[PDB]
């Protein structure tokens, strides 16, 4: 048991009630060429040509053999690219049942197959895009093997769901998954979770460890920082519980898995719940008639980190498994800043409001103040549970400086990492972009 | 031709831009009598050091080179300390050690090694004279900041009575003390890259 | 050792080398950007200034002192040449020396020798060491101390240059001008141990 | 066999160089002891109250007036020696001509004492008018070197100078005021009892005082140094059986 | 007096003890041992020479010269040593130019690597055969109004053996220049009278080296072709020094000799079946030429390929004729130009403007994949600036752009 | 009015990325926090201010000498003109009407030619005017005393402001104390009205020493007080009734103001425990050793917690997050520096009664080594795979 001291858990209004309800019809999904770092794409479709379930719609010039392959079969409508023909989504209407078949196997021989047939099958299927690899949170190449692969099994977010309501549904599917993970992967498998029961592996190779604590604590690089420390010469890669599942049906049933299970919920979501889905789903289509009225903001994601789902990028992210919903706030207070906080949320004890234990926050999406200086009062601190400076190394990103980021540990970091950095500053400093500057300098000057 | 000469005064500084002379520009700027008596000695010494330097630059030996250099500068700083013992017994006494670290300044040695070792001997002399012109230019800017606004005088010379002698000026003390010559000298330099970009630094 | 302290004391807060005496200031404002760079700098002139003054009082002592080789005449007008000529003569010996016997502490702290052969810290030094007429342990004693002090304070500017990667610095103050600035509120905090005499 | 050429050139440009500097650093020699000396002896005509402007009318008005003597400081008699060559700083340095003093009989912070001190009686004509005491003692940032004049009967000052007193400009360097230094002619050192009796007042000294003159304003910690100078050397180890001998006759 | 000569005798012995401690601790000291440079580490041959020295001045003493512009102090950067053992520390000096990836390859900056004991370095296996060449002017017209066409033949009739795109190192004594040496025709003689360039003059009295690229592909023999432009002083600032070895090569006619050195080169086209996009203009169009040339006749490529020229009139513009048999003999080529200011006389019907918004009007636009072509630049600093923007904005790659800088 | 109307009115802005929903806290509320908190300081200091000033003046006049003195300063004056009295029997309001007509003139000048300064350089850069000017000028204008003239404070806070602050970069890039800075320009510089006998009671023709002067010549015994003729006993350095400068003198005002600023996580409760750790140390060792001729040897740690500028300091002006230090274990080596280094000034040094603020400067520059030494253990815990 490791427990986690120094976090925030947030209090936000909307809470969803983990029981599991179908989804509104989806007809549109889409995948976000922008998500996935450092890719440049080459496109294997043109706008109007029909497709099948697992075909392939764009491959990376940056990392060759890596195929993008579409989640349902329909007709691709549009080709949204933006500034300077940078591709952001590649949106297709569901149309057909029609897919690419892979081979199947048996429960029993899923740990002793070849890992170079478990690597083709995923890399075909396009499963292989659900692994990221820390430094630099990227997908992993064909050709590398990691000495140990991270399995995420709690999920401590902002309005997030219950993995273990998910994992009792197919459990089959979750210990299918780990097998085929113990056989792709040389050295381990770390299997995150709470104290909660889950299925268990029968490998040795698996290894189940529980984190207990408030919310850095869901996170991949907590546990990486914690089991297996990172850097430039030890890399290890990192998947989520679903995509364990996804693996596991692919392996068994010989055909892609693409249904999601997203937690719907928000301050302005009338009736918050776990709600089912596919993946890529066009959220407008997802979450119309379920909002409050007036002008609100849809995230794919957390609060924490997500992404604005507006036009182009309004389609489920490939790694996030939850969608959030609040009100956008753009009201000019009379002594705003000067009003004693009976319903403001902060880590510090400035305002009146820790004083209420207990209490929901009805949160808009205002940065209350404005962009100046960072004053170091300690913020940084108290929501930092790793083994760093937070302030030195948040001056080192701000500062532009690389190599005293790295040796101050930017390589163990995600833009996940440092939102609640982000959350607590005065000065509305942003690490995430920061954070992914320096990381981007650091992969070119090699 | 007067470029030579000229060039260090603006466009390459020793104190502004060759980092080489502070010491001496942080001490001696007190009064103004002690800097133009700084200014003329290390103009003569690095005049005299370079010609001699440049009349043997073929026959210096490369092993001792510091030794065979240093024995001329140092000749020369002793001749001047013991004329200005003899002649003006007063600046001296304010001198006392500076005189002495005319041979360790930097500005001597660096015109000796960058340029009379590899130039004719009437081009050298210019070269001393130019280079101690700018390092006079400072000191002098410098010590008459320090002396007017900290003393009331300048060259001993009462302008702004002070308070003491009925008057209406009470002066400054830090013109009298380590800091002010720093910020004097780092306003300088930004004036001086004020007018000329070409001397700003880089960011990196 | 009560007398011993205080003139290690001393020498290292009450009168600086560096922001007291204003001795060295060229390298002390170049090479002090980096910690590291400072610290191997630092070291190197501790142990240089440390060799030098007490030779330098030695030679004095024996030759140079009026007097002092026979009654009647006075060679002290070869104090410049001499300590100039010893303390470079210390300075390539020991180069040398390190360069062939100890290849680790000559690529340690080695490579800032050639900078030190003749700077104004060291021949400022045995100048207040002939002046003050300190005997052979007196002279140890202040020459490491203001070793020391030297060290202290470079590697305080050293480190406010690096946390000073913050900053936003006009145009025309961005290096030369802010490192005066700085140094010059370096000796106004430095000036605390004014009114000490120890 | 290169050792020759740079052996032949060292030897050349050393030989030469050397010469050089022993032909100028030992003509000036007797210059630099003049200037030397001059500057002393003005100080002295300054506070004597002759009248002398550069250094030939120094020099000569020095040789005419004033005749530097030596006196014992336990016994105040005149010790036969070379006056105008003592240097009582290096008499004080070293430990066979000088004592040391204890912590309460230190009243200056001085801790060294030489045994022999030099005065300079002012004469004009054959008699001695007055007597010119050197005195000095530790202020706050530095050691305080005075001059003090004292008449022929022993007790009156006619006038006193510090030369070298190094403490802050404007707080208490004031000691080098003319209007201060005037506030000194007149006071009388000894009282009827024959005992010190010079105060520093702090506040101002009462108007028409005879042993008491003002202190310095904002400086009271060189105030205190220039009083207990004063009380030193006017005390049983400094120039008292030498003021007592003057009082009693035959200066 | 007595003081004088103890002065004179203490000084010059304590000079002599001062300068005999010197020498006794280096000689003793320091090893001065001969070290024995492997040249490549394999070959069995090796340089013998004393600890003191550089490397550079070592392997300009054996005979072994890099295509380095600083002759001392890692000015430009172009001399790279890849060492296995040997000088140990890494210099800040030549770390601007070594990034991350050489470091763990080894390598390191010539003049900054002080040879001091015995290293073992892999020379590049090409640099054997840079035999320097001294050879006959033939032939020195005007092909443009400020490029001036130059060709050496060379003896025993070997053309150097260089891939496209290479340049060569032309170094010259000392010369007196006026520029009523050289002939100009009257077509370019129009404008040169019309701003009356004849009032300047040069005298060089010093060596001089100076660096061109060749505009020959490699199946042409014996013959050494370049275009040369005239460094004619800017109209900002005329009285300043005109361009020394420019000036000298247009003073240049038949008869003379002059020295070329070394077949090395660094813009070479890569090789794959991406196509390919040759922009170049101004005096650029000589490793232009090289480039398609070698990739069309010698190779018999078949990737699509395009070639987009820039000048201010039809009068500047050449190898016209050499580039439309090109086209004509291979349908995947195709050439255009583009005129900025053009001429009544010509009758111009081609695209006129500045050469990035009509290859970026008239071509990428309506492109499918613009960032799947390769493109190659080499030219005026404007133009170079402008295309590189231009192609950012559609969205090539930085790996793509192949630069080419005259003189940066 | 439009640029005031940035402080008035919030911004009104939204998210654009990451972390869509924020904290509440900004640093406008942080620096009004912080100038909060020096109001009962503020206002105490005010009333001994004046209390002090009627004080010594009717012990030295009386009568017919009072109206030739109160008629010929205009703070007497102004006072018995807007209705207060100068007598003896002056109420609390008398004393705070004499108090305020010394204090707000400084305040106006400093919060004026700062303000021009700070707006003149962020016009030049092209920046939007910030607070943590309010605590600089405030903090300036509390610990100078009551007879410091206008151009003196006019000039120090230009220093303080420009060369230590705004030169490096506006607030939040410098390394140094701005108001200590130009206190420390008028210290050196000026030294005749910030320190002495004449400069702390508002009184024409009044001399008479503090307490931390007074302990240092004759011990605890000569603490009394001249104009009253009475000792200052511990409670009354401890609640305020001693002169010195403006704001400083109520320890116990302070520790409520102080108190809150802590509990809201502004200042560091680390720092402070430092200082208090130093103090505590070195006073104790002092007073191990002992001296004969030295009083300030016997000093114990309560009493150098009550006089001079201790607790202002290590309250208000050692919390400075920028001058600090960034670790947490930085930070304990950061006070206890601090409070090492004003004891031994204290103590060793003859020439100043107190060293609260050069102790502040030699910690500014040597934090960044102790952050340094922090995060150099830091790294080599990164390189064995355990952090
Ligand atoms: C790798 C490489 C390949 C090249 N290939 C070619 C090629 O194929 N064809 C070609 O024509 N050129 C080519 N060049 C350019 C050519 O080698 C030179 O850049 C230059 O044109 C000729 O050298 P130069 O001796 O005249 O230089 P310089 O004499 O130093 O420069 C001449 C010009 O500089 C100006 N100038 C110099 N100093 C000043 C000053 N202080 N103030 C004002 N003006 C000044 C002169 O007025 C004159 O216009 C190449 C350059 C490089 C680096
Ligand atoms: C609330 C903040 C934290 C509170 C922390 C409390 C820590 C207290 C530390 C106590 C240390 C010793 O406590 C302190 O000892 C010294 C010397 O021994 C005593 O000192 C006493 O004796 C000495 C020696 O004769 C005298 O010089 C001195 O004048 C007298 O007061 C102090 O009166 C006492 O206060
Ligand atoms: C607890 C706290 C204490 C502060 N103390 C000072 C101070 O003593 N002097 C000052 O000029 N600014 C002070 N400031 C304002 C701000 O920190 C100051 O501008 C920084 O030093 C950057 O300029 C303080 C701010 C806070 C939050
Ligand atoms: S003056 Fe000391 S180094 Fe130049
Ligand atoms: S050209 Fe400068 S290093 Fe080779
Ligand atoms: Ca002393």
């Amino acid at each position: 048991m490791i427990t986690i001291k120094k976090g925030l858990d947030l209090p936000i209004a909307g809470t969803p009630s983990q029981v599991i309800s179908d989804g509104k019809a989806i007809k549109k999904v889409a995948l976000l060429g922008e998500e996935y770092v450092g890719m440049r794409p080459t496109m294997h479709v043109r706008v109007g040509d029909e497709v099948k379930k697992a075909q392939i719609l764009f491959e990376d010039k940056k990392n060759p053999g890596v195929k993008f392959t579409s989640p349902v079969s329909g007709k691709v409508v549009e080709i949204n690219r933006g500034a300077k023909r940078v591709l952001q989504s590649v949106v297709i209407e569901v149309a057909g049942d029609d897919q690419v078949t892979f081979d199947k196997f048996e429960a029993n021989q899923l740990a002793s197959l070849n890992r170079d047939a478990i690597k083709t099958q995923l890399v075909e299927s396009g499963l292989w895009t659900a692994f990221r690899t820390r430094p630099f949170s990227k997908v992993p190449a064909i050709d590398s093997t990691s000495e140990a692969i991270f399995v995420t099994a709690m999920d401590t977010n902002p309005l997030a769901a219950e993995p273990t309501v998910v994992i009792n549904e197919q459990s089959e599917a979750f210990v299918a998954g780990l097998d085929v993970l113990s056989a792709l992967t040389t050295g381990k498998v770390y299997v995150c979770k709470k104290g909660t029961s889950l299925p268990r592996s029968q490998q040795p190779n698996v290894e189940e460890h529980v984190f207990d604590g408030p919310h850095p604590a869901g996170l991949a690089g907590t546990h990486m920082h914690f089991l297996y420390p990172v850097s430039a010469d030890h890399v290890a890669w990192s998947i989520n519980y679903q995509d364990v599942i996804a693996v596991g049906q692919l392996f068994l049933t010989g055909e892609l898995y693409t249904q999601r299970v997203v937690s719907l919920a928000g301050p302005v979501v009338n009736k918050p719940r776990l709600v089912r889905t596919v993946m890529g789903a066009s959220l407008e289509q997802l979450v119309d008639s379920e909002i409050m009225p007036g002008e609100v903001r849809i995230i794919s994601g957390s609060v924490l980190s997500g992404t604005k789902a507006t036009g182009p990028h309004a389609y489920l992210g490939r790694y996030h498994l939850q969608v959030s919903v609040l009100r956008e706030g753009r009201d000019k207070e009379l002594f705003g800043w000067a009003m004693p906080g009976k319903n403001k949320f902060s880590v510090t004890r400035s305002f009146l409001g820790h004083l209420f234990k207990g209490q929901v926050y009805n949160m808009t999406t205002t940065t209350n103040g404005s962009d100046r200086s960072m004053v170091p009062i300690g913020n940084y601190e108290k929501v930092m549970p790793l083994d760093m400076e937070p302030t030195l190394l948040l001056r080192d990103l701000c500062a532009g400086d690389s190599d005293s980021a790295v040796r101050l540990g930017a390589l163990e970091l995600d833009e996940e990492d440092l939102a609640l950095c982000t959350f607590v500053c005065p000065g509305k400093y942003e690490y995430g972009q920061l954070l992914r500057e320096c990381l981007d300098k650091i992969e070119k000057e090699g | 031709l007067k470029k030579s000469v000229l060039a260090p005064v603006l466009d390459n500084n020793p104190i502004a831009l060759q980092v080489l002379g502070v010491c001496s520009a942080l001490a001696v700027t007190t009064k103004l009598e002690t800097a133009f008596v700084m200014t003329l000695a290390v103009m003569f010494v690095t005049a005299l050091s370079n010609f001699f330097v440049s009349l043997i630059r073929n026959h210096i030996p490369n092993s001792v080179r510091i030794i065979v250099q240093m024995a001329i500068i140092a000749s020369l700083v002793i001749v001047v300390d013991q004329i200005l013992k003899a002649y003006l017994y007063d600046i001296s006494k304010q001198l006392s050690v500076f005189v002495g670290l005319i041979i360790t300044n930097c500005i001597v040695m660096g015109r000796a090694e960058a340029f009379a070792m590899k130039s004719e001997p009437i081009p050298s002399f210019i070269d001393g004279i130019g280079n101690g012109l700018g390092y006079g230019f400072v000191l002098m800017t410098v010590g008459f900041f320090r002396e007017l606004l900290g003393s009331g005088k300048l060259f001993g010379l009462e302008v702004l009575p002070l308070i003491s002698n009925g008057g209406w000026y009470q002066p400054n003390g830090l013109m009298l003390l380590a800091p002010s010559a720093f910020f004097l000298i780092g306003f300088m330099i930004w004036a001086i890259r004020t007018f000329k970009p070409e001397q700003v630094e880089a960011k990196e | 050792m009560e007398h011993y302290i205080s003139l290690l004391v001393k020498s290292i807060f009450i009168e600086n080398m560096a922001l007291s005496f204003f001795l060295g200031m060229c390298t002390f404002l170049a090479v002090s950007k980096k910690v590291k760079t400072s610290f191997g700098l630092g070291i190197a002139v501790i142990v240089v200034l440390t060799i030098s003054v007490p030779v330098n009082n030695l030679v004095y002592n024996l030759v140079l002192k009026p007097d002092a080789l026979v009654e009647g005449v006075d060679l002290s007008f070869l104090n410049f040449i001499t300590f100039i000529g010893v303390i470079a003569a210390l300075v390539q010996i020991l180069e040398m020396i390190l360069d062939r016997f100890f290849p680790p502490l000559y690529n340690a702290l080695g490579i800032f020798l050639p900078l030190i052969t003749v700077n104004c810290a060291i021949f400022g030094g045995v100048s207040f060491m002939v002046q003050r007429d300190y005997s052979f342990a007196e002279s140890v004693v202040y020459g490491f101390g203001s070793g020391v002090g030297w060290m202290l304070a470079i590697v305080a500017l050293a480190g406010i240059r690096e946390k000073m990667k913050y900053s936003d610095v006009p145009p025309g103050l961005r290096g030369l001008g802010i490192t005066f600035i700085t140094a010059g509120l370096m000796a106004l905090g430095f000036m605390s141990f004014s009114g000490v005499q120890l | 066999d290169s050792i020759k050429k740079t052996l032949f050139v060292v030897i050349a440009l050393s030989l030469v160089c050397s010469i050089i500097v022993s032909a100028a650093a030992v003509g000036l020699r007797d210059k630099q002891k003049e200037n030397a000396a001059l500057d002393k002896q003005s100080k002295i005509l300054q506070v004597a109250g002759i009248e002398a402007k550069g250094s030939k009318q120094i020099v000569e008005l020095f040789n005419k007036s004033i005749e530097p003597r030596l006196v014992d400081f336990n016994t105040g008699d005149f010790v036969e020696g070379d006056a105008a060559n003592y240097d009582q700083r290096k008499a004080a340095k070293e430990a066979s001509e000088s004592i040391k003093l204890t912590a309460e009989q230190d009243k200056a912070k001085i801790q060294r004492r030489a045994n022999v001190g030099v005065v300079y009686l002012v004469k004009d004509g054959d008699k001695t008018s007055k007597v010119i005491l050197p005195v000095h003692g530790n202020g706050l940032w530095s050691m305080m070197y005075a001059f003090v004049a004292v008449e022929t009967d022993g007790n009156t000052v006619s006038g006193l100078t510090y030369y070298e007193q190094g403490e802050t400009p404007g707080l208490g360097g004031e000691v080098e005021n003319p209007a201060w230094r005037a506030q000194w002619v007149g006071k009388k050192l000894f009282d009827e009892n024959h005992k010190p009796a010079i105060k520093i007042v702090k506040g101002g000294a009462p108007q028409g005082s005879e042993h008491g003159v003002d202190g310095l304003s904002g400086a009271t910690l060189t105030s205190n140094g220039v009083q207990n100078t004063f009380d030193f050397w006017l005390g049983d180890m400094g120039f008292g059986p030498f003021l007592t001998k003057v009082r009693d006759g035959g200066l | 007096m007595s003081t004088i000569i103890f002065g004179v005798v203490m000084f010059t012995l304590i000079i002599l003890a001062l300068v005999l401690v010197i020498l006794f601790a280096k000689s003793k000291l320091v090893p001065t041992g001969d070290i024995t440079i492997s040249i490549n580490g394999d070959p069995e041959k090796a340089i013998v020479t004393q600890p003191g020295g550089k490397l550079l001045t070592a392997l300009a003493g054996a005979g072994v010269f890099v295509s380095s512009a600083c002759g001392g102090g890692g000015s430009c950067g172009q001399c790279r040593v890849k060492i296995k053992s040997g000088g140990g520390d890494i210099l800040p000096t030549e770390l601007d130019h070594i990034s991350k990836g050489e470091a763990r390859e080894g390598e390191r900056l010539a003049c900054q690597v002080a040879v001091k004991a015995d290293m073992d370095l892999e020379l590049p296996e090409e640099i054997f055969g840079v035999k320097k060449w001294e050879c006959t002017v033939i032939s020195n017209d005007n092909k443009a109004t400020f490029i001036k066409e130059l060709k050496l033949a060379i003896p025993d009739g070997e053309s150097v053996p260089f891939r496209a795109g290479g340049y060569i190192q032309i170094e010259a004594p000392a010369h007196h220049v006026k520029y009523a040496d050289f002939d100009v025709p009257e077509k370019y003689r129009g404008d040169w009278d019309k701003f009356n360039l004849f009032r300047y003059e040069s005298k060089v009295d010093e060596p001089i080296i100076r660096a061109y690229s060749m505009a020959n592909y490699p199946e042409e023999f014996g013959i050494i072709m370049l275009n040369v432009r005239i460094a004619t002083p800017p109209p900002n600032n005329p009285n300043v020094p005109p361009g020394q070895m420019s000036s000298y090569i247009w003073s240049l006619k038949a008869g003379d000799k002059c020295t070329i050195s070394g077949p090395f080169g660094e813009f070479f086209a890569k090789d794959t079946d991406a196509e390919m996009v040759f922009i170049g203009g101004g005096a650029g169009m000589a490793p232009m030429r090289s480039h398609i040339f070698d990739q069309l006749k010698r190779l018999k490529s078949k990737r699509k390929m395009s070639y987009w020229y820039g000048a201010r009139s039809k009068r500047e513009m050449f190898y016209v004729e050499d580039f439309d048999g090109l086209a004509a003999e291979n349908d995947n080529f195709v050439w255009h130009c583009a005129l900025s200011d053009p001429q009544p006389e010509d009758n111009w019907t081609g695209y006129t403007g500045f050469i990035h918004n009509v290859l970026y009007e008239n071509y990428l636009k309506d492109h499918e994949a613009p960032e799947d072509c390769e493109y190659y630049m080499c030219g005026p600093p404007m133009m170079n600036a402008a295309v590189i923007n231009m192609l950012k904005n559609l969205g090539v790659e930085e790996e793509n752009i192949l630069l080419d800088d005259f003189g940066g | 009015y439009e640029a005031a109307a940035t402080l008035f009115y919030t911004p009104g802005l939204v998210t654009k990325r990451s972390s869509h929903v924020r904290d509440s806290v900004d640093l406008k509320r942080i620096m009004i926090m912080v100038w909060l908190a020096v109001f009962p300081a503020m206002f105490w200091g005010m009333y001994n201010a004046g209390g002090q000033a009627i004080a010594a003046l009717n012990h030295l006049y009386s009568g017919d000498q009072l109206a030739a003195i109160v008629a010929g300063n205009w703070h007497y004056w102004l006072t018995e003109m807007l209705g207060g009295t100068m007598s003896s029997d002056a109420g609390w309001g008398s004393k705070m009407l004499l108090g305020a007509t010394y204090f707000l003139p400084i305040y106006a000048t400093v919060f004026i030619v700062g303000g021009f300064w700070e707006v003149l350089f962020c016009m030049v850069r092209k920046h939007e005017v910030n607070e943590g000017f309010f605590v600089t000028s405030i903090l300036f204008a509390l610990i100078v005393p009551p007879t410091l003239p206008l151009w003196q404070a006019a000039l120090g806070i230009t220093f303080g402001v420009v060369v230590a602050k705004e030169v490096f970069g506006g607030t939040g890039r410098n390394f140094l104390n701005p108001a200590l800075a130009g206190r420390a320009f008028l210290f050196f510089a000026y030294p005749a009205q910030i320190s002495g006998d004449l400069v702390w009671t508002a009184a024409d023709g009044y001399s008479g020493a503090t307490a931390l002067s007074q302990w240092a010549q004759g011990g605890a015994g000569a603490l009394i007080n001249n104009a009253t003729g009475q000792t200052i006993t511990w409670m009354d350095a401890f609640i305020g009734n001693i002169p010195g400068s403006i704001g400083e003198v109520s320890t116990l005002a302070l520790m409520i103001g102080a108190a809150f600023i802590v509990y809201m996580g502004i200042a560091s409760w680390r720092i402070i425990g430092g200082v208090m750790i130093g103090m505590i140390l070195l006073s104790t060792l002092f007073n191990v050793i002992g001296s004969d001729t030295n009083a300030m040897f016997n000093m114990p740690w309560h009493w150098h917690l009550v006089l001079g500028g201790f607790a202002f300091g290590m309250f208000f002006m050692a919390t400075d997050p920028v001058s600090a230090s960034f670790t947490n274990s930085g930070k304990w080596a950061y006070g206890i520096l601090i409070g090492v280094m004003c004891v031994l000034i204290r103590v060793v040094n003859p020439a100043y009664p107190e060293g609260m603020m050069l102790a502040i400067l030699f910690a500014n520059l040597f934090a960044p080594l102790f952050d340094h030494v922090v995060v150099e253990r830091n790294i080599k815990r990164r390189l064995a795979r355990y952090g």
